């Protein structure tokens, strides 16, 4: 026999055929039964509309099969196959090792969310649509593991995660639009010595000059306000807690802690509030 | 050093455009500023009169002084949150006001006198004698009023004991300055297609950001898909994106808001929750009311997935030496699941003979029973009756046992006994086995390192890696700052600490002395005169505690070294160039130092290692107890733990221990923390493999030769690396020497891959300076103090014949300030 | 008679697409702004529905929650 | 010989295709209109050019044919692999039933479309027959609320274990 | 005031199969030194009543619970199709005595519930029973009966809001499956998410209907230590508290999530794994804490019982005392657990990232309309 269903190509439980020798999932058979046949099976061994019903009941005769399209519906689209079994994959999708520093095409592999390499965070992942490397640290999903490297893995800077599903006849041409305004559709589209090296050292010390000017200036009025961030942003906290305790409804941010607390208990309109003292018997 | 400056310049803009309050300052610049603490004394001055660094020990130790109490460095990343804050003081109140119920005045006082505080009529010393005086008989409220105090806001990212938040959090995507990108670069129609053309530069990044634009003109999506995913677009521009920001009228405080939401999904149930069939959702459980088909989900199944590992589970490989304590379980498992079932039948089945015989003696004869006696749960009763009884004569047994049990209940109750002993005297004869397997395998189970470490580290140590990771930290500099990474420095290493610099030295010729009988003529006249060319040492008492080696005292005493006071003396003091052969020592020599300051770090908590395995009273009823200080060989005599680890090492590397005592010996001292010795002989290998390169191979002979011959001076040395070009075949380093902070540093200048340069000039002519930072910083105040200079003159290349074609009426001129 | 929703790719020009986006956006920035202006001026009835309805951030709750809880507090 | 297929129909085909055997779901059986009032529904409709007694009895026969036809065909040849299990519980739930009076004309297109093939075996017949094949097509595809589903179905939980998952 | 425990001493003699990693044996162990260490003088010791066929029907299907009911070992061709309907019989296999012992387990957590909502324990302990798995219609992963979704709705009748915390390396799936359309038990899991074995608990799975933004999900990767485990736990539960604001607290505190175990990735230890119990401990809620994973068993029975010795408020020496397994626990005999030195793969930035989407949508019920 052949360990594979004669209609499927499928793995499993077979009804294997003494006499023509097949074999068939029992359910993937003839009409189906459920299972249990021990004894021998013998699995199907054995000019007008008149003769094309005879063809018609001619076709009882030849051990049934799987249904899968014709070559023209399925080899229609862009990027649609079968599988081994019969089974729609997609071929555009088709063909890892976490520490990549260098290119085959020699330049650096850098991050292009934070600009560093797979060396801050032990991996990086390279674009099969871009020429992007990127952190899976950075991607925000963070990736907590790393896709295979059979399928192609798609950085975040693509419009394809927004245009939903359109297939393409596999045959069409690209349309060149002249219409300078107003063109509706649903995405998709195509789109249409000096020698002065001196002056660039000179260029080059000028600026630095500069910046140190700028941060130079930044330190000198910011050191001057210490005094007062210290003493406002770490006297907040009692701030805030002299406000509470006293019931200032007229501090807009405590009335909105309330509000959060009738949000919570899920309030009933019907019934009044209760005093801003007496709902923060919610907290105890 | 250009990212520690850029560092604290970004933390100082942050503090000034209020996306970081002073706590949020000081803890960065804790974290910024923590080798440097001459800059951190510096601060000081500036700060405060009461928020000031508290350094010790030279900057080993820092706690900040507050207000009340003083606080150590831990770090997070934590910025502010006032709902949080607000929610605190609620609850806080409550419980206060609900303690104090009964007298109505000492919540009066609570009242009055932290509004004094608001105002300004109190201080925190002063407040806080009152609130310690009133919260006084409640030891768990005034714990809780701590928390409102100027010393819990500053290291804050970790909640106390029932507490809800103290600060914020948010990612910072490996900024030295732990402050997100979200609110830094996000806080005219021909200013922003003209830059965003140059920004993006790659030509379809450019077009898939018109397509992200175009499909938001269609009506696809909405305004927060597009100011979302755009910002993974243009944000490392932090005028693009502000403008981008306007141009859609989006506010910051917004997009803050919206961002996470909106790039990407399968949204409003996620990647795994599919809707069931309007049959399958009636499927009936009985035992529900009203109220529980009314909050159970029926509509949403998940289901148990493969992405290759998920139906079953099914986990990965383990170390050897776990599949050893594994199989040790599941032995004693057996043994002990069936006596112990064994065993509660028996005082099942006494307990319902102690029932049948507690009635007048007339009944008892026929007092019959049910299949399962009368125990809710028979089916341990029955698997242990199939077991002992011989399962094809269990039926019966099982009769039996139903109609008369006066008569067979203790027939049976003695055989299972009769078999229990039987089973318990096997088990403790086995008892010994397991033990002496247990005590082989349980130390290396707690150390997986043993096995995946010994090709780590040959990964790491190569030099093809080294080199690679070289090449990409110049390409990273060269990207984040355009200016000020010409004063590179790739690597700075800062070797502080002489005696483990001596050590060092000592370990590497030390192998090389035994491994190798070659050399020694060179391999001393390297140690001797090229590395205090490169590394600033004494060079006399070095060369005469180096001596300890080339010529013996060893194998019989073996001991630790004799060291120099002073090793070292105290700008660029040496700058050497050399090339990669050079840089491969310099980066195991430094490698073996950080292991061997580890290692002597360490030797503080060995004594805590060796409380964990303090006697068990109770395990000295003779069972095992073996004691771990009896399989090691003589132990060291040195003073500390670091001195014997030391000779440990030198009889690894001279053969005789091998690499099982060897770790046996750091796993008892040091637990499972001392894992980066176990490939020590190797490392040492390779450096001691390096150092009998930089003195033979026929090509680099003659580059070290060179070295040492122009060192007696340092223009003729940079110029004949630098603009005479002698390059053999590799890249180009300068390794400096700071004496002040004992600073080494590595940078790269050049490569040697095209060249059949003679020189344009006469390097007697431009004869000036002393290193070469200071012959560029010559020729800048050469071009800033000009007396004319004009760069009008440009040119074209000729294609396939790489010639310039200088086009006509253009020209240059300089003049310098000297010729008027 | 039915056809397919996409038959083709088309070619577009960078400057019609630029002048639509900006057309687009000008007119979707007009309108949130008077909505913004339309909302800074409501009342958020006194008394009405605790729990409210708007979001956290709204220049006017801040009253309607001052005069209810201070309607409940005495 | 070749039929042509309105490219809506090789659209919806290949969506039928990828929908069943990738993403495990399942069309509903029991169709609220079946293969048997879907062609009673295009003789009524068509009839009305039914002008000569030749075509009247050659337009019949097929219409009777290709029911009768299709019932033969409904187990062998037009059902994916991951539709077989879903048959057997219909062929236990409704035990003498014809099948071109469950399934619908999802499952009937799929007869149409597959038939350059298996006519191999012509003088008129096979023109006349493949005429009212196009003409069925298009007139199915103009009336996407009387012939389609709103939806696949997910196949449930217990049910993908049957088959080989 | 007494922590009260519930026991039934039959629970240790089931038994799955030959080398199943499931060995109920480990709630003896446990027993063991908890009434050796005296400290079952301080607990308030209970045997569960079992629960009926009518009970495990409040959230199961009737053809369900009524085949774990007639199944047996020596019969299992004649429900030979009920064992691909239901899941049992491979890996969730067909044991001796199988109905009683979930009887046992889901007695036990329903006891604690009701314990909880009279007022005479503020907290309960049930180590046999915290099965996470098993689904309403069938049986995943070494479980059968959901008990704690059986806790969950009997506490649901004296408590508005309810939290369920999952420790186990594992993601807690049924659990949240029964309650994913719900605001009133939010269901909050730390597990390893990757190529393991529910395969579920994405972080965007997050709720839906009137329960959107009550699952929380936390996904780390393997060798987590116990110093990043607790920079991601505390903030995350005490921003729950914060905004959720329960009522009554259901800690499944599973030990996979172990060093050394032959299922988990994890590597905590017995200080790492009790700074959880601890600090939920610290907010004053009715709490039930309930058995769950853990497969090298000389590590589970001894870190229940620190933990039961913990809860109950009592200090337990380091040494073990005389007992009757005292041989499995190695050399040394100490109460301790110790932690590999393997690598851990959890950046700084994977975990801040994480913890403030996390804190997004918890916060998004008084930001937004
Ligand atoms: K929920
Ligand atoms: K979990
Ligand atoms: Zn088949
Ligand atoms: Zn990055
Ligand atoms: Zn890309
Ligand atoms: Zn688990």
């Amino acid at each position: 026999n052949n360990d594979y269903c004669s209609a499927c190509h499928g793995p499993g439980n077979f009804l294997c055929c003494e006499t023509c020798p097949n074999s068939f999932h029992f359910t993937c058979i003839d009409p189906p039964i459920e299972e249990k046949n021990l004894p021998d099976d013998a699995w199907y061994c054995n000019t007008m509309v008149d003769v094309w019903m005879q063809l018609c009941t001619y076709i009882d005769s030849h051990n049934p099969i799987q249904f899968h399209l014709p070559h023209s519906i399925s080899s229609f689209f862009r990027g649609v196959g079968s599988g081994v079994m019969g089974e729609y994959i997609e071929t555009d999708v088709l063909k890892r090792d976490p520490l990549l520093l260098k290119s085959k095409s020699g330049t650096p592999i850098l991050c292009f969310r934070c600009h560093k390499s797979a060396l801050v965070s032990q991996s990086i992942l390279a674009c099969d649509y871009c020429n992007s490397y990127w952190h899976p640290d950075c991607l925000n999903p963070p990736l907590a593991t790393l896709p295979s490297n059979l399928r192609k893995w798609k950085c975040p800077n693509h419009s394809d995660h927004v245009t939903p599903r359109y297939r393409l006849p596999e045959k069409a041409k690209v349309i060149r639009v002249g219409l300078p305004r107003g063109f509706k559709n649903k995405g998709n589209i195509v789109i249409d010595f000096k020698l002065n090296f001196l002056e660039q050292i000179r260029d080059n010390v000028i600026n630095l000059r500069k910046m140190v000017e700028q941060d130079e200036q930044l330190c000198i009025e910011t050191f001057s306000k210490f005094d007062f961030y210290a003493t406002r942003d770490c006297e907040l906290p009692l701030r805030i807690l002299c406000d509470v305790a006293n019931d200032n409804l007229e501090n807009d941010d405590y009335v909105l802690a309330l509000r959060d607390l009738l949000r919570i208990s899920k309030w009933d309109p019907n019934q009044p509030v209760p005093a801003p003292f007496d709902l923060a018997n919610l907290l105890s | 050093r250009p990212y520690v400056y850029s560092a604290f310049m970004d933390v100082v803009k942050a503090l000034h455009n209020e996306i970081v309050d002073f706590p949020g300052f000081i803890e960065r610049i804790s974290v910024i500023l923590r080798d440097y603490p001459d800059l951190l004394e510096y601060l000081n001055i500036f700060l405060p009169s009461s928020y000031k660094y508290l350094l010790s020990n030279s900057g080993a130790n820092f706690t900040l002084q507050f207000t009340t109490p003083s606080g150590p460095v831990s770090y997070v990343a934590t910025y502010n949150d006032l709902p949080c804050t607000y929610h605190r003081a609620i609850g806080f109140v409550s419980r206060v006001r609900r303690a104090l119920l009964s007298n109505p005045e000492q919540f009066f006082k609570l009242q009055d006198s932290l509004r004094k505080f608001k105002n300004s009529e109190c201080s925190l010393s002063e407040l806080q004698t009152i609130v310690t005086s009133l919260l006084a008989e409640h030891p768990s409220l005034a714990h809780e009023f701590h928390n409102f105090l100027p010393s819990s806001i500053f290291f804050g990212s970790k909640p106390p004991l029932g507490s809800f938040p103290l600060r914020g959090i948010q990612s910072s995507q490996f900024t030295l300055s732990n402050i997100s990108d979200l609110l830094s670069q996000s806080r005219e129609s021909s200013d922003f297609f003209k830059n965003v053309k140059n920004v993006l530069t790659d030509v379809e990044t450019y077009h898939e950001f018109l397509k992200l634009l175009n499909l938001y003109v269609q009506g696809i999506i909405d305004r927060n898909i597009l100011v979302s995913r755009g910002f993974g677009f243009l944000k490392s521009n932090s005028g693009l994106w502000r403008s981008f920001l306007s141009l859609t009228s989006l506010s910051p405080e917004e997009f803050l808001s919206v961002y996470n939401s909106a790039c990407s999904d399968f949204p409003e149930c996620g990647p795994s929750y599919r809707l069931l069939p309007v049959e399958e959702r009636n499927i009936s459980c009985s035992g529900r009311d009203d109220f529980a088909w009314g909050i159970l989900n029926d509509d949403w199944v998940s289901h148990p997935t493969w992405a290759s590992e998920e139906s079953g589970f099914i986990v990965q490989r383990k170390t050897p030496y776990e599949e050893a304590m594994t199989k040790l379980e599941e032995e004693r498992y057996e043994f002990d699941r069936h006596i112990e079932a064994t065993s509660w039948t028996i005082k099942s089945l006494k307990k319902i003979q102690n029932r049948i015989n507690e009635l007048p003696e007339e009944e008892r004869e026929t007092y019959t029973l049910e299949e399962g006696l009368g125990l809710p749960s028979k089916s341990i009763y029955k698997k242990t009756i199939k077991l002992v009884y011989t399962s094809e004569h269990a039926e019966e047994m099982f009769k039996a046992l139903e109609r008369m049990p006066c008569l067979t209940l203790p027939l049976v109750i003695s055989r299972l006994e009769e078999k229990n002993e039987e089973w318990k005297s096997v088990k403790r004869s086995l008892q010994p086995g397991w033990r002496s397997i247990e005590f082989k395998n349980y130390d290396k189970s707690l150390d997986s390192q043993c096995v995946y470490f010994k090709a780590r580290d040959k990964k790491n140590v190569s030099s093809k890696f080294l080199l690679a990771e070289a090449d990409i930290l110049r390409s990273q500099a060269k990207l984040h700052f355009p200016l000020r990474s010409r004063s590179a420095f790739e690597f700075s290493f800062v070797y502080d600490n002489e005696i483990v610099l001596f050590d060092t030295c000592y370990m590497v010729c030390t192998y090389i002395v035994c491994n190798s009988p070659s050399g020694l003529k060179k391999v001393e006249h390297f140690f001797k005169n090229i590395l205090p060319l490169h590394f600033g040492l004494e060079k006399d008492k070095f060369s005469i505690f180096l001596d300890q080696v080339f010529r013996g005292p060893i194998k019989a005493s073996l001991k630790y070294p004799s060291h120099p006071d002073s090793l070292l003396e105290h700008d660029v003091d040496k700058e050497q160039f050399g090339y990669s052969s050079m840089y491969v020592f310099f980066r195991l020599f430094n490698l073996l130092y950080e292991r061997l300051y580890e290692l002597q770090r360490l030797e503080d908590q060995v004594s805590i290692i060796q409380q964990r395995i303090i006697p068990n009273p109770v395990s000295q009823k003779q069972k095992i107890w073996r004691d771990r200080w009896n399989d090691l060989s003589d132990v060291p005599d040195e003073k500390t733990h670091y001195e014997n680890t030391y000779v440990m090492i030198l009889r690894l590397i001279y053969g005789i221990v091998d690499q099982s005592a060897f770790e046996d010996y750091l796993r008892f001292y040091y637990g499972n923390k001392a894992y980066k010795i176990y490939t020590i002989d190797k490392l040492v290998w390779s450096a001691a493999k390096q150092v009998h390169h930089i003195v033979s191979d026929g090509k680099y002979k003659f580059v070290t030769s060179l070295v040492e011959q122009n060192s007696s001076y340092d223009d003729f040395l940079y110029r004949l690396e630098i603009e005479k070009l002698l390059n053999p075949d590799e890249i180009l380093f300068r390794f400096c020497w700071i004496n002040k902070f004992k600073s080494f540093g590595i940078k790269i200048m050049k490569r040697a891959n095209y060249k059949n340069y003679r020189c344009p000039f006469l390097c007697r002519n431009i004869e000036k300076e002393r290193t070469v930072e200071q012959l560029v910083s010559r020729l800048q105040t050469k071009l800033l103090r000009s007396a004319e200079l004009v760069s009008g003159l440009q040119a074209k290349l000729c294609l396939d014949s790489f010639k310039l074609l200088y086009l006509p009426r253009t020209e240059d001129s300089y003049i310098d300030a000297s010729y008027l | 008679f039915p056809r397919l929703p996409v038959s083709c790719l088309y070619k577009v020009s960078e400057d019609g697409l630029i002048k639509d986006f900006l057309y687009a956006i000008g007119i979707e920035a007009k309108k949130f702004n008077n909505e913004r202006k339309k909302r800074e001026l409501e009342v958020i009835p006194p008394d009405v529905k605790s729990a409210l309805l708007p979001a956290r951030t709204h220049p006017n709750l801040p009253i309607a929650l001052r005069t209810l809880f201070n309607k409940a507090r005495t | 010989h070749k039929i042509s297929v309105p490219d809506v129909l090789k659209l919806w085909l290949v969506d039928d295709w990828e929908n069943i055997t990738k993403n495990q779901q399942l069309i509903a059986i029991p169709r609220n209109p079946t293969v048997r009032a879907a062609i009673a529904a295009f003789r009524e409709s068509k009839i009305s050019h039914l002008n000569n007694e030749i075509d009247v009895d050659v337009f019949e026969q097929a219409m009777a044919g290709l029911v009768i036809y299709f019932n033969k065909c409904l187990g062998n040849m037009l059902l994916y692999r991951f539709e077989r299990q879903q048959y057997l519980e219909i062929r236990q739930q409704y035990p003498d039933t014809e099948m071109c009076d469950l399934y619908g004309v999802e499952h009937l297109i799929r007869l149409f479309v597959s038939l350059p093939e298996l006519i191999d075996r012509d003088s008129q017949s096979i023109e006349c027959l493949l005429n009212y094949i196009e003409e069925f097509l298009k007139y199915l595809v103009l009336h996407k609320d009387e012939y389609f589903i709103k939806e696949y179905q997910n196949a449930p939980p217990n049910y993908r274990s049957l088959v080989g998952v | 005031k007494k922590v009260s425990y519930f026991y039934d001493e039959d629970v240790g003699n089931y038994h799955y199969g030959p080398q199943h990693p499931m060995k109920p044996h480990r709630v003896r162990m446990v027993h063991n030194l908890v009434v050796n260490y005296n400290l079952y003088e301080k607990l308030n010791v209970i045997t569960p009543v079992r629960a009926t066929r009518n009970d495990m029907t409040r959230c199961h299907t009737d053809e369900y619970i009524e085949f774990l009911w007639r199944v047996t070992p020596d019969t299992m061709e004649k429900f030979q199709p009920h064992q691909l309907k239901f899941n049992v019989g491979d890996d969730c296999p067909v044991f001796d005595g199988l109905y009683e012992f979930c009887s046992i387990s889901a007695g036990g957590s329903i006891g604690a519930a009701q314990e909880l909502n009279s007022g005479n324990a503020e907290i309960a302990i049930n180590w046999a029973g915290g099965l996470h798995h098993a689904k309403k219609r069938e049986a995943s992963g070494f479980c059968y009966v959901n008990d704690i979704a059986l806790a969950a709705l009997e506490l649901l009748k004296y408590h508005q809001r309810v939290l369920y915390i999952d420790i186990d390396v594992h993601h807690g799936d049924g659990v949240e499956e029964f309650f994913y359309t719900t605001d009133r038990v939010m269901t909050c899991s730390f597990h390893k998410f990757g190529e393991y074995f529910p395969g579920t608990g994405h972080i965007k799975d997050t709720g839906i209907g009137t329960g959107k933004n009550y699952a929380v999900n936390v996904p780390l990767r393997d060798g987590i230590d116990d110093e990043s485990y607790e920079s991601v736990f505390k903030p995350v539960i005490s921003h729950i508290m914060q905004w959720f604001r329960p009522e009554a607290v259901i800690l499944q505190c599973g030990t996979d999530s172990l060093a050394g175990d032959r299922l988990g990735c994890f590597n905590l230890s017995m200080k790492g794994h009790s700074m959880c119990v601890d600090f939920v401990k610290s907010f004053n809620l009715p709490m039930i804490c309930v058995g769950g994973g853990g497969y090298t068993v000389r590590n589970v029975a001894r870190v229940w019982t620190y933990e039961t010795g913990l809860l109950a408020g009592e200090e337990l020496d380091e040494n073990l005392p005389y007992n009757d397994y005292l041989q499995y626990y190695g050399p040394d005999y100490k109460l301790n657990v110790l932690s590999n030195n393997m690598e851990n793969h959890n950046t700084r930035q994977y975990l801040d990232s994480i913890t403030s989407e996390i804190i997004e949508n918890l916060r998004n019920l008084s930001f937004a309309p």
